[PDB]
């Protein structure tokens, strides 16, 4: 069911091939090549907007606007 | 179903869950199109609050009348709120893309979701707009005929990936309108 | 001088040529054609971004994925 | 004189109808110029964020621990800066002047930003991308178009916003 959480999953697409910045986070079995420097993340997360982009929204909106 | 997102997919702890290396190696041959799309996935959350907020004011822009003292995006809250749904509806179309299956979305985000609306008087012509430019969006960004100079990605055809979302959102818009 | 108050013009324009929503705010009489339906208005008001939201961008950045526009210069 | 009053005066100044009239015979191409900064203003939270996600995109030490804009703190703080320094440019084009720019967003900014450590190469290129943006909306050549406006010729208007952001990147390079 949609539970009224206001939560949905947060994908991140990390295709790091070649960073310098070493990997940690995953620690599962390595596949011995680009695969290595590459993942994804997903996460259950409760989903916020700030007053300040429903302003800007606003904003945008009117200027967009004609009639 | 991608086992290492059960827990994310039914909101059970807030955890990050992480597909890398043979894991996603396998990932990749159990979803189908993997790397073209994992790259459609990317394109797409990458560019998700500009998505989110041309197609609101996109619906506002053609019906003003939704930012008038009555309509539905009327206060910061309310406008809030209406964004958030957007992403909320982008994400699990994405998580769609991902794996692709509709599953999730249609049960986690779909089920019961018109009749929500319905009790709030959340417009459903309005929000198929919303959706629909959405749609748009994701589309354009999976399916990008741009040189190879504007890509992100090497150059070849993503049509299929692009039909199959669009799949995606037609389902959220047969759910609510 | 710049005064570090983070203040800047906030500029709206508003093209409203046709749109039934009466104009109210203006001060200065009317015209007696198409300006009287259209305004730009400017007020200096506090730039701000939450930390939340630079999260949510950094979210976005930090894959290296562009929008439509322009050449793709990333090398990662 | 209402809008410098302004930008001495606390609450906002509302310019329509013969005020309207009167601000066009002051500033130049006075139509086309509203245009111009409407296709900025309007697109504004997509022109920084492309700017800052293309300079860490060219860049990503920006965002290592190392970097400046590590900690939702300082990119707050660089997606703000972004956007007021977009705002400055955008009312240099609407008045048809650079003082308001050179006075309250440029003068002492580079003392700023040297005492901060923010990296100047990167701050060109943020300031760099958004000169492209605003350039191409003027021209309405942007992805995302205008549909309706008369057709003609804006490359002055184009050439002056260029300008302004020119001043900027001379100011703190
Ligand atoms: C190369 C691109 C980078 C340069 C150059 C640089 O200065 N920083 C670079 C990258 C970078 N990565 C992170 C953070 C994370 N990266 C991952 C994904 C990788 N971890 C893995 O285990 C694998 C594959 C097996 C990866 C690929 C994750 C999960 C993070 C943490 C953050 C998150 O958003 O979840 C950063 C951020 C700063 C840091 O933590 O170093 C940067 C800038
Ligand atoms: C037409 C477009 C609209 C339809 C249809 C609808 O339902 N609402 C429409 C427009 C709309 N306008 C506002 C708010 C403001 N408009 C102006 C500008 C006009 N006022 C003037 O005096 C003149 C010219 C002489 C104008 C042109 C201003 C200043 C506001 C107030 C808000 C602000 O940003 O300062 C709204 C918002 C809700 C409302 O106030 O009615 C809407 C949706
Ligand atoms: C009000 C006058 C009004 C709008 C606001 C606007 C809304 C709208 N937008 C599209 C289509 C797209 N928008 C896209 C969004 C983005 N592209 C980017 O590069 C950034 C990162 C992001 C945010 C701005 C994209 C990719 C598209 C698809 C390509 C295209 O231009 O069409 C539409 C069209 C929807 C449709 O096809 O049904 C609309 C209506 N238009 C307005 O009139
Ligand atoms: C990181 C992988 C990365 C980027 C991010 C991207 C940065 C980049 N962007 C431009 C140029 C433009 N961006 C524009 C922005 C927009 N157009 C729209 O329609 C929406 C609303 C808005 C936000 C996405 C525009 C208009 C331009 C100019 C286009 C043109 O000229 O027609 C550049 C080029 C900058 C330069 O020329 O100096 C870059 C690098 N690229 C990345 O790789
Ligand atoms: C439509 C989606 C796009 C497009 C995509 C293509 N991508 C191609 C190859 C490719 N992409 C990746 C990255 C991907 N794999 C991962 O594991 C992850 C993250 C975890 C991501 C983001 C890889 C590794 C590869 C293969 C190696 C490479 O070529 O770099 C690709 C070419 C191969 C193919 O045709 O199958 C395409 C076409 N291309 C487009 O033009 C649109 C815009
Ligand atoms: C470069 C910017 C453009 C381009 C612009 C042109 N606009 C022209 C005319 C025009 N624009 C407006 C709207 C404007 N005036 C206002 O007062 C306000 C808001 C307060 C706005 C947004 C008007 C009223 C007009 C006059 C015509 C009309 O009645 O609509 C125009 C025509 C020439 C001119 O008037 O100088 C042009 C060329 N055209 C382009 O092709 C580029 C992309
Ligand atoms: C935006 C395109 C819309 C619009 C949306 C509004 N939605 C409002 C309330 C609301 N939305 C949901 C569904 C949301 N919560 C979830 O948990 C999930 C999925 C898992 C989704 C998609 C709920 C449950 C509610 C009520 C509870 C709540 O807001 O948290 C809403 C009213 C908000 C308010 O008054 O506070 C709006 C404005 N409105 C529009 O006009 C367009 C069409
Ligand atoms: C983004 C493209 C940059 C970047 C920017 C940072 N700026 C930081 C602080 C900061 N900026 C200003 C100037 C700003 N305030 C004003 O009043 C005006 C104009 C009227 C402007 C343009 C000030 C005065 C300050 C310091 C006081 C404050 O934070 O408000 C900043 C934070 C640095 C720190 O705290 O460590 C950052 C990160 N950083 C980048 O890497 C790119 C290049
Ligand atoms: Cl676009
Ligand atoms: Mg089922
Ligand atoms: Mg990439």
């Amino acid at each position: 069911a949609m539970d009224k959480s206001a939560k949905a999953p947060v994908i991140t697409i990390f295709d790091h091939r070649g960073c310098s910045r070493a990997p940690k986070e995953y620690t599962g079995a390595k596949a011995g090549g680009k695969d290595d420097e590459m993942m994804v993340k997903a996460q259950s997360v409760k989903i916020e907007v700030s007053t300040g982009t429903a302003e800007g929204v606003l904003a945008t909106s009117l200027a967009k606007m004609t009639k | 179903m991608l086992d290492a997102f059960s827990r994310v997919v039914t909101n059970a702890d807030s955890k990050a869950a992480y597909v890398g290396g043979a894991d996603l190696q396998a990932l990749k041959k159990f979803i189908s199109e993997g790397n073209k799309r994992l790259d459609s996935v990317n394109s797409i959350v990458s560019n998700a609050s500009c998505i989110v907020s041309d197609a609101v004011s996109g619906m506002i822009c053609e019906n003003p009348s939704l930012i008038s003292p009555s309509g539905n995006c009327y206060t910061n809250r309310r406008m809030a709120a209406c964004l958030r749904d957007g992403e909320i509806i982008l994400r699990y179309v994405s998580y769609a893309l991902l794996s692709g299956d509709a599953s999730v979305l249609e049960d986690r985000c779909l089920n019961g979701l018109k009749e929500t609306y319905s009790s709030l008087g959340v417009p459903a012509n309005s929000n198929a707009r919303a959706v629909s430019i959405m749609k748009a969006c994701a589309v354009a960004f999976v399916n990008n005929t741009a040189s190879q100079k504007k890509l992100s990605t090497p150059q070849g055809d993503c049509s299929g990936l692009a039909s199959e979302v669009g799949g995606y959102f037609d389902k959220v818009t047969a759910a609510i309108s | 001088a710049m005064d570090k108050s983070a203040k800047a013009p906030q500029i709206t324009i508003f093209d409203h040529r046709g749109c039934s929503r009466a104009p109210k705010e203006s001060t200065g009489g009317k015209a007696g054609g198409q300006d009287d339906e259209m305004m730009v208005k400017v007020a200096s008001t506090k730039v701000t971004v939450s930390e939340s939201d630079a999260a949510k961008k950094l979210q976005e950045f930090i894959t290296f994925e562009k929008g439509i526009d322009g050449p793709f210069t990333s090398k990662n």
